[PDB]
């Protein structure tokens, strides 16, 4: 119906935006720079900038494994206001990455993205506030997009003082420090200031108070309080541009509500605001100014890249406008050029940081491809200006109506760290002050259609309009039937019919995010249901073979065109040959050509038989070793349509999110097998080649050159199969295209490890067996256990290209594997709303249950599940399927049945149903007295199960904890360093990870023995541990514990912090002090 | 064990900690101390002289190799690096010795100083806020008498406003006293010790006798401050401190990893502050400069506080990210800080941790071990088996058929597999009942494998669930597990009177159903039997409900589903007979006999779920 | 309005932890010299909002507020050193006293107890009631043995009837054993008062050192235990468990 | 339960009803126009903040 217009390119303009304004803006605003003096000058153009065409790409950014650019550059405007030298010429400024194809900034290494963030946008607000009894107070703020905060607050008495990044004063001079004006504020405030004049304790001196007093008079103190003193301070705290802002917005608003014109295009600060200020919140004071609202778009706003990237460049420079100011004045300036005084390095740097390291990168996760929707847009108030993640209490985690249409419930990390992740209107757009849209359709008292204009804005807010929901029972055109319609005032959803309102759905869901869409029927699912498994698909696995869903809602394709995944022209054609490596309105030489050239266009190359190259990805390691090759979809000569999408990536086959396949499943308790959460299904699902994982991930490794006397790789170094050392080549290496399994040897490493101090058998052992080796040694790659998979790339070198090296480092070695891999027990694979899955066994074709028809089936369930989950429809699409599959049956139809307004789903359901079966010749898949059932005949050997149970078609999707990487035990190995203790950062020598709150369970029964081991000997003694091994292997009865150590390490450190300790026997002369160290 | 009994603990105590720490040598001399900031050279990667990870007074290195070099080989056992100072045994014996920073000033501890309870403050009555500014001296306490000429005691005031003071010094001789007010922090030391806490203790407790209010809260600790300090008897000036501890090198180590990045610590850090802070300083005395480069240095000194907490009292330093440097007392503190988790919790080795997905396939009293985590399990007392009975011989050779990859492990592993307790815990550890122990089954997985009954305890649903192989290690520990820690060894939750163990609601559905009834379902009019296996087979016969309730012969106890020794149906009639319904039983009865019909009422399907019952428990 | 700050979403993981410390739970303070009996509706003759409270045999009532949160409405069956007169477990503490206060015809400690065993008995129901209120369970020995080991430490006063000292929070039942030792070698048996404390005041305060900081406590603590002296022992099991010791509660701790 | 009304089932049951606190009553009228107090007047009388 109406279109959506692309989610992604939030960011993306509003990134454009940034340079298609920011650069100058700023950098411009502080443009001139000069000596001390003054006379030799120099500025930053802030006009006419330039930057040269980085051929690095990103694919052959990626090649390098470096970071995409763009050189950066910008000319002078002159020298000196001394004689005006001009000296002009462009001075490089700061090359960095930016926004890539798919939606990143490919730096280094990778392709993070930036998460948006909300915050307080600026202004000016003010606590109600209450108290120990009841009798309450008010108080007043200020804070810009940047800057300190004025605060201000009432001691039960019409009073104030003002609190500013000091918090240690009751000190109120107001008026008595700036436009101390013959009594100015009964001219400002005029209504009640101070009971209309004044109060005792106040005296509004101003002679030295105004710049001198609060600023000295306890302010900062020691000193004398010269005027000057404050004076300079208190421009030091404001007027001084470049330590405070507001934020252009900041004023927008600022004033928009305090509405004072002051339009006035500074962004920093005057005077009768304050006042309007004051007055304002004793205003409140004397109830007639409503309360702030602090909690959600009222006072919190988003950002993101631009600003992100914008607030530190200014900082970024700020720092190098210190050092320059030295530099340019550092001594002669004569001749001393633009291009002389220009340390560009730090700012790169610092914007190096800010994409490359400002915590706000994530590795951006593609396990999936909505992920990357998603991960285009959540936000939050994780921020160096967020909030703390525990401090930020609660009303921060919860919802607010505003949220209604404006950011979507279902999506919450359900973490420590969520309801922290503004979900971004489905719909949302923003504007330039960052509050985002979220239509509001109108309704002329009755008359809708859509004809009517605005239906675009209720920005971050609403229009006091009780106003209309998504859905309800609209007559065609609109008129409304509903007698008498809820609908929404303001935070509020009062009653009226269509008089009063008008505005409404766009469309029956703004409150989602990429993934809470999937449900089918959340119609009839709960909302607190409703979560987790709806972000489940939303980090899906791929799967090798994709699949349309079948049911459908279809909101979506589109959205797969938006990740990338899938490819649309750039332009037009009709594809000539279409080879899988190559499509082509490339240098096609035809037709993909001449739509190519359609109508055509010229910054675009029409000039000559179309032209549109580009090449399609294999399976390449995503950020989280996740794989996907696309595949060319569209066959010869077929004709194509601008920015259609014509490549079939990851999951889709055609501009649709290729989740799961299609299964029917009969719910079933038999034989167990699966009793909550636990699934069955049937060996088939391997034979039929679905359900198929593939991954590939680093494994890489480097030489050193040690200063201890450098090492290389090998080719080899003894005890070598060349069954070992064959697949390998001509360095060591290993070659690629070739099968490995287990543990499997990379490639040879050759190290350094003398024998000086030759160990007690060295010399001769050495030359008592009969032979002399040496230890040159060689910790060559061997892949990890269980890698049964072929080799699949590498991209590897060494000094010659400038090894672009880790340095104190001599070689990259870096290759892996992938392995097509089928899914196994364990799988968490489940659905795409509440759900969460995993399987026992899996089971010969034909034991499983089957149908009249004569199939067998395919998942089980339990069948209690989902009504106990609340979750209902997962029967829907069962059905509805059912359908599908009995009749070839699309339906891609958002959600809710909104149709006559009741469970008209219902009727589509016994419907398609019916004409399906009637139609389907049998007339067995669906019974009259079954409807909705199917019969079950096939116990064990076949009988008659009994009950009429149902089935049909669900969309099982599997995820990543896959028991592979998810796999974990080990037997000892290398303990830590300083507790000595191994160690289990999840690896494959992990620690069997530990838990005292067992060892706050496990005395319980005491019999120290597993505990005295328990510990010792697996945590602290060598001589222990090692006791066992042998004790066993050495058939002896392992003693007794050590005693631990770590313990004494404690005591270390403790002794010398202070302590002292005899410990001792005491059945010894006097005890004394056994030396227990 | 044994060799140690109980823990005293007292304040420590410079000439105490004199003991220890130097080590004189048979050089003759005398080697404790440090003095410079170090770790090793840059070029060659060794410590220094004095320094802080010290080859020579510290140790080794390599392993018996004086600094001196000219020293290989071991056996030595008192080599004193002939010209240097190594004294090599194993590399050990450098963990297990300390040095010190030997404050030039007497420094005192921040452990007592801003104290929750500020011990030092409480002591010698001098307000918290008054002795914290004895340190970082802003104000210098009238000390010891120091005022026979009419000024006070225990008072304060800040050079600027002491300069005045002593003014007179030009020509009034006002100082027959001759006593000078307080100087900076080393005064609270001077107080510390010389002051009689005896003949001072009980001239509090007569005190006590008086008006005792919220002053005496005060007294009272005062006394328990001097009591618990009489326990000993030993100085408070030990608060204060003369030169410090400081732990050994190899533990706080400097790390490796190669490229430049070689990250080191962070106290020996807050070491190279204070040294230098140290030396730097006396290295002021002598040319006896302006205090203004020294007396202010002092609390640069003082500030060694930092070094026992980045964080009390000043704002502390910063570390990589401004972080509150863990400080040497920020290692054993939080819960996350060694201490507890270090050694109540330490983590440890030998067990499993695999996805728990469901199994229910095997029995309760056994766990299923999947062979993914089936070798390590045991390898051990596995390694030593198969060689042991001669198959292989040797390790890492005759371990040979491991990564061979052959059967002849596997079997054996299971032969040694069976009848080896293992033990098992839920990512949450939950109740004691929670790291159940269970009979591990010799099976091929990357999942676990295990039995359904209890879920409940460990509560491991299925979905994405994730726990933990545990696996017993001394043999006795077995025990642990033999008869004492193993799914049989639980019956009910030692949480309550009640057995959790229990079918699940999917069994319980069998179960209910099978004592259900289905109207349609009705049929067996007058199909009897001696209530043994024949309505097994009555049912193995089908045309009967599972529920159609016949009435069946069983003259033992049967709980009816209604009242049945009521008079429902009688026929008492001659020749015996008595013969009332009791409903769901009927006898007949004898004047001469007795009851023998009893008819139990109810399906064979009803019987069959009662009859697996007593063989099940104990036939 | 008048407006629900009631609940039945209520006595839920919070509402037992503010009696398990023995925190002041409604903070209220009730008096009891037995009076007693429906007391007009506050007091003498109540009036306009007037407030005071009850009385029947006495010399008189004892007589604070009541508001509108907050009441009391059980008119006679008053019966103190128990059944609060307005009715409220409050810091109990006080409540203990009103108890102990007004079992002092009863030697210290057995109507203590009488006291005290009530005051524990009625936090194990109170406790066991959210039990029971949210469909559970609880026992003595998961109970009543915490709640018997929350107390059974005395305040004194006049310690020094023993030349021990005041507002010493020891427990009873050992060192008044050593008050029965001056119970038994004269001089004087001491006062003083057994008062609840609260798990954080009963534990850290009992465990000691090595006993320490490793649980609501730590830094100062434990290393404070040098100021004096104070030699710690593997006995507690942790202690050991600290260290490697075995524990006691295993065959040897009994074995030996 | 709790005491439930007749214009067909009732009110509130179901939380278990085997304690009320003071704050206002909203009075925003309910339609646009002139209010006045013509059944009342507003006794101001002073008892909660000693004002109004």
């Amino acid at each position: 119906a109406f279109l959506l217009p692309d989610l992604i390119e939030i960011q993306r303009s509003s990134f454009r935006w940034f340079l298609e304004e920011g650069l100058i803006e700023e950098l411009n605003s502080f443009s001139p720079i000069t000596d001390y003096t003054g006379k030799l000058e120099l500025h930053f153009l802030g006009h006419n900038y330039k930057l040269k065409e980085p051929k690095y790409s990103v694919e052959e950014a990626k090649r390098r494994d470096s970071t995409y650019a763009v050189q950066m550059y910008v000319p002078t405007r002159l020298l000196n206001k001394e004689t005006g030298d001009i000296k002009e010429q462009e001075v490089f400024i700061g090359d960095l990455p930016l926004m890539t194809d798919r939606g990143t900034f490919i730096i280094n290494g990778a392709e993070r993205v930036i998460v948006n963030q909300i915050v307080r946008s600026p202004g000016v607000y003010y606590k109600s506030e209450i108290d120990k009894n009841g009798r309450r107070t008010y108080s007043a703020s200020l804070i810009p997009n940047r800057g300190a905060w004025l605060k201000f607050e009432t001691d039960r008495n019409d009073l104030v003082w003002v609190r500013i990044d000091k918090t240690r004063k009751l000190s109120a001079q107001v008026l008595l420090k700036a436009l101390g004006l013959s009594d100015n504020e009964i001219f400002d405030a005029l209504r009640h200031p101070e009971y209309f004049q004044k109060t005792i304790e106040k005296e509004g001196q101003f002679s030295e108070e105004e710049a001198l007093m609060e600023l000295y008079r306890k302010l900062r103190p020691g000193e004398p309080p010269t005027v000057l003193g404050g004076q300079q301070l208190l421009d030091s705290r404001f007027f001084d541009p470049k330590r405070y802002d507001l934020g252009r917005v900041g004023r927008y608003k600022l004033n928009k509500k305090l509405r004072l014109s002051v339009p006035d295009t500074v962004r920093v600060l005057t005077s009768g605001d304050i006042l309007a200020a004051v007055d304002y919140l004793i205003n409140l004071e004397y109830d007639i100014g409503s309360i702030d609202d602090i909690d959600h778009l009222g006072n919190r706003r988003v950002r993101s890249v631009g600003e992100l990237l914008q607030n530190q460049v200014r900082v970024g420079l700020n720092r190098l406008e210190r050092i320059i100011r030295e530099r340019m004045t550092v001594s002669d300036a004569e001749v001393l050029t633009p291009a002389s005084l220009v340390n560009p390095k730090p700012l790169v740097a610092a914007i190096k940081e800010f994409f490359g390291s400002s915590q706000l990168s994530q590795f951006m996760d593609q396990t999936n491809p909505l992920a990357e929707l998603t991960h285009k847009r959540r936000l939050s108030a994780l921020g160096p200006g967020g909030l703390t993640r525990e401090r930020a209490g609660f009303a921060v985690r919860d919802i607010h109506p505003s949220h209604y249409g404006r950011i979507c419930p279902i999506e919450t990390p359900e973490g420590p760290n969520a309801g922290l992740i503004g979900s971004l209107a489905t719909h949302a757009r923003v504007n330039q002050y960052g509050f985002l849209e979220t239509p509001f359709r109108p309704v002329e008292n009755g008359r809708v259609r859509f004809d009517q204009p605005a239906a675009y804005m209720t920005a971050d807010e609403e229009d006091d309009l009780r106003v209309a929901p998504g859905d309800i029972p609209v007559d065609e055109n609109g008129y409304i039937i509903g007698p008498q319609v809820p609908v929404r005032y303001r935070q509020e959803f009062s009653t009226t019919t269509p008089e009063q309102v008008d505005y409404v759905a766009v469309s029956p869901v703004q409150i989602v995010s990429v993934a809470t869409s999937m449900i089918p029927f959340l119609e009839h699912d709960d909302a607190n249901r409703a979560l987790m498994g709806s972000n489940m698909q939303r980090q899906a696995v791929p799967l090798l073979k994709p699949e349309r869903p079948l049911v459908g809602t279809g909101l979506e394709a589109q959205g797969a065109r938006d990740s990338g995944m899938v490819i649309v022209s750039r332009t037009d054609g009709d594809v000539v040959y279409v080879d899988a490596t190559e499509i082509r309105v490339r240098v096609s030489g035809q037709l993909p050509t001449a739509s190519g050239k359609s109508t055509d266009n010229g910054q675009l190359t029409s000039q000559k038989g179309q032209e549109i190259r580009y090449t399609v990805s294999k399976y390449q390691r995503s950020n989280q070793d996740t794989c996907l090759n696309q595949k060319p979809l569209v066959r010869i000569g077929e004709r194509v349509v601008a920015g259609q999408v014509l490549a079939d990536g990851s999951s889709t086959e055609g501009g649709e999110l290729a989740l799961g396949q299609n299964i029917v499943v009969a719910y079933m308790p038999w034989e167990g097998y699966n009793y909550e959460d636990a699934i069955l299904i049937s060996e088939r699902l391997v034979q039929d080649d679905i359900y198929t994982s593939i991954h590939i991930e680093k494994y890489e490794i480097e030489a050193r050159q040690t200063k201890l006397g450098p090492e290389e790789i090998t080719r080899e170094i003894p005890n070598v199969g060349e069954d070992a050392l064959r697949q390998l080549d001509e360095q060591g290496i290993i070659r690629i295209g070739a099968w490995v399994e287990a543990g499997d040897i990379l490639v040879g490493k050759v190290t350094p490890k003398g024998e000086s101090d030759q160990p007690p058998e060295e010399k001769l052992l050495r030359a008592i067996f009969g032979e002399k080796a040496r230890d040159v040694r060689d910790n060559s790659l061997r892949v990890p256990n269980g890698e049964k998979g072929r080799v699949v790339d590498v991209r590897l070198f060494t000094r010659e290209q400038g090894d672009e090296l880790p340095p104190g480092a001599n070689m990259v070695v870096r290759v892996y594997v992938a392995q097509k891999r089928k899914i196994q027990v364990g799988d968490k694979m489940a659905g795409r709303h509440g759900n969460k899955g995993i399987i026992s066994r899996i089971l010969p074709i034909e034991d499983m249950p089957y149908l009249p028809d004569g199939s067998p089936v395919d998942i089980v369930l339990n069948p209690l599940g989902v009504p106990s989950r609340m979750n209902v429809g997962q029967v829907f699409e069962c059905l509805l399927g059912w359908a599908g599959h009995t009749l070839g049956v699309r339906f891609k139809i958002t959600p809710f049945d909104e149709m006559y307004g009741e469970e008209s789903s219902r009727r589509i359901v016994h419907g398609k149903l019916q004409e399906a079966r009637d139609e389907t010749g049998k007339d067995w898949v669906y019974n009259p007295d079954d409807p909705g059932k199917i019969m079950v005949y096939d116990g064990r050997t076949g009988e008659a199960f009994d009950r009429p149970v149902t089935i049909g078609v669900a969309y099982m999707l599997k995820l990543v904890h896959l028991v592979d990487d998810k796999i974990h035990a080990r037997s000892t190995g290398p303990y830590s360093l300083v507790t000595q203790q191994p160690l289990g950062g999840k690896a494959q020598q992990g620690g069997q990870r530990f838990g005292e709150m067992e060892v706050w369970a496990l005395e319980a029964f005491g019999a120290a023995y597993t505990l005295q081991e328990l510990l010792t000997v697996k945590s602290d003694d060598m001589q222990g541990r090692n006791e066992a091994l042998n004790a066993i292997v050495k058939g002896k009865a392992i003693p007794r514990p050590g005693t631990p150590e770590s313990f004494k390490v404690l005591m270390r450190e403790l002794q010398s912090l202070g302590l002292d300790i005899a410990v001792h026997k005491v059945e010894t002369q006097a005890d004394g002090s056994s030396l227990d160290v | 064990t044994n060799q140690f009994d109980y823990v005293k603990i007292g304040l420590a105590s410079p000439e105490r900690i004199r003991q220890w720490g130097e080590r004189t040598l048979p050089n003759g001399q005398v080697v404790g101390e440090v003095t410079k900031p170090e770790t090793i050279n840059y070029r060659t990667l060794k410590p220094e002289m004095d320094g802080l990870f010290c080859e020579r007074i510290f140790g080794p290195a390599k392993d018996w190799e004086c600094h001196c070099g000219k020293y290989k080989r071991v056996r030595h056992r008192g080599i004193v690096c002939e010209r240097c100072g190594v004294e090599v045994t194993e590399s050990r014996v450098r963990r297990h010795r300390m040095g010190y920073i030997k404050l030039a000033a007497p420094v005192a501890h921040v452990w007592y100083l801003k104290g929750i309870p500020s011990y030092i403050s409480i002591l010698l009555d001098m307000p918290l806020r008054d002795v914290e500014q004895i340190v970082y001296f802003n104000s210098y306490v009238v000390l010891s008498p120091g005022n026979a000429e009419t000024l006070t005691y225990k008072q304060l005031l800040s050079e600027d406003q002491w300069l005045e003071i002593e003014d007179q010094i030009y020509s009034e001789d006002s100082q027959l006293q001759g006593v000078e007010v307080g100087i900076g922090a080393e005064a609270l030391l001077r107080l510390l010790a010389d002051i009689n806490l005896e003949q001072e203790a009980e001239s509090l407790r007569e005190e006590i006798g008086s008006a005792k209010g919220q002053k005496r809260a005060k007294l009272i600790k005062r006394l328990r401050v001097i009591d618990n300090f009489i326990a000993t008897g030993s100085k408070p000036e030990w608060m204060v401190m003369t030169v410090i501890p400081v732990i050994p090198p190899d533990l706080r180590p400097m790390v490796q990893l190669d490229g430049g990045r070689f990250a080191t610590s962070d106290l020996n850090d807050l070491y190279r502050r204070v040294i230098n802070r140290n030396n730097r300083l006396a290295r002021l005395q002598e040319i006896l400069a302006p205090e203004i480069i020294v007396r202010n240095e002092k609390r640069m000194l003082q500030e060694v506080d930092a070094l026992i907490d980045n964080g009390r009292r000043g704002r502390t330093v910063v570390g990589a990210n401004n972080r509150p440097l863990k400080s040497l007392s920020d290692i054993i503190e939080g819960k996350q800080g060694r201490f507890r988790q270090n050694l109540l919790g330490k983590r440890v080795d030998y067990s499993g941790r695999s996805v728990i997905v469901v199994g229910p396939k095997l029995k309760i009293h056994q766990c299923g071990l999947p062979r993914e985590m089936a070798i390590e399990l045991f390898q051990p007392f596995v390694i030593n088996r198969l060689i042991r009975s001669g198959m292989v011989n040797n390790i890492k050779a005759a371990k040979k058929l491991i990564s061979r990859n052959d059967p002849s492990v596997w079997d054996v592993l299971e032969e040694v597999i069976e009848g080896h307790p293992v033990m098992l815990n839920r990512a949450p550890t939950l109740h004691r009942l929670g790291i159940q122990a269970f009979e591990p089954i010799l099976v091929e997985g990357r999942a676990i494998q295990l039995h359904p009954l209890v879920c409940p305890a460990f509560n491991a649903d299925f979905d994405g669930d994730q726990m933990a192989v545990h696996v017993p290690l001394s043999l006795e520990s077995q025990a642990e597990a033999r008869l004492l820690m193993l799914a049989s060894n639980n019956i009910l939750s030692p949480a309550t009177g009640r057995p959790i163990i229990t079918p699940s609601q999917d069994m319980v559905l069998g179960a209910y159903y099978l004592t259900a009834e289905n109207p349609g379902a009705t049929k067996g009019a007058g199909k009897y039997f001696a209530s043994l296996d024949d309505v097994i087979m009555a049912f193995q016969q089908e045309q009967i409900d599972l529920h159609a309730y016949v009435y069946v012969r069983f003259d033992g106890d049967v709980e009816s589903d209604q009242p049945d020794t009521e008079p429902v149906k009688v026929t008492t009639n001659e020749d015996g007979s008595r013969t009332v319904l009791y409903k769901y039983r009927r006898v007949r009865e004898d004047a001469q006999g007795n009851v023998i019909s009893q008819y139990i009422y109810t399906t064979p399907g009803r019987v069959i779920y009662n009859k697996a019952i007593q063989e099940a428990l104990a036939s | 309005f008048e407006r629900a700050k009631t609940g039945d979403i209520i006595q839920g993981l919070p509402r037992i932890e503010e009696l398990l410390e023995a925190r002041k739970p409604k903070e209220a303070c009730i008096l009891a010299k037995r009076g007693g009996e429906v007391k007009v509706v506050y007091g003498d003759g109540d009036e306009a909002i007037a407030i005071k409270v009850i009385e029947s045999n006495g010399v008189v009532t004892d007589y604070p507020l009541g508001p509108g949160q907050n009441l009391a409405m059980p008119d006679g069956s008053v019966v103190p050193a128990g059944q609060p007169l307005s009715d409220g477990p409050s810091n109990p503490h006080e409540i203990l006293e009103v108890f102990f206060s007004l079992g002092s015809e009863d030697g210290v400690y057995a109507c203590a107890s009488h006291a005290l065993q009530k005051v524990q008995t009625f936090l194990v129901n109170e406790v066991q009631m959210v039990y029971q209120s949210q469909g559970i369970d609880i026992a003595d020995k998961h109970i009543e043995v915490i709640v018997r080991q929350m107390t059974n430490k005395v305040r004194i006063d006049d310690g020094g009837d023993t030349t021990m000292l005041p507002g010493e929070l020891v427990e009873l039942r050992q060192v008044e054993q050593v008050n029965e030792a001056m119970a038994i070698t004269g001089g004087a048996r001491a006062q003083y008062t057994p008062v609840l404390l609260g798990i954080t005041k009963a534990s850290l305060n009992t465990d000691s050192f090595i006993s320490a900081a490793s649980f609501q406590e730590t830094t100062r603590v434990l290393t404070e235990a040098a100021i004096e002296g104070k030699s710690d022992w593997l006995r507690g099991l942790k202690e050991n468990v600290i260290i490697g010791r075995l524990i006691p509660a295993g065959t040897g701790y009994n074995t030996y | 339960i709790v005491d439930g009304q007749q214009v067909k089932k009732g009110q509130l049951l179901a939380e278990v009803a085997l304690n009320t606190e003071k704050a206002v009553k909203d009075v925003a009228s309910d339609l646009a126009g002139e209010v006045k107090f013509a059944e009342v007047v507003p006794e101001q009388k002073t008892d909660r903040q000693g004002n109004t």
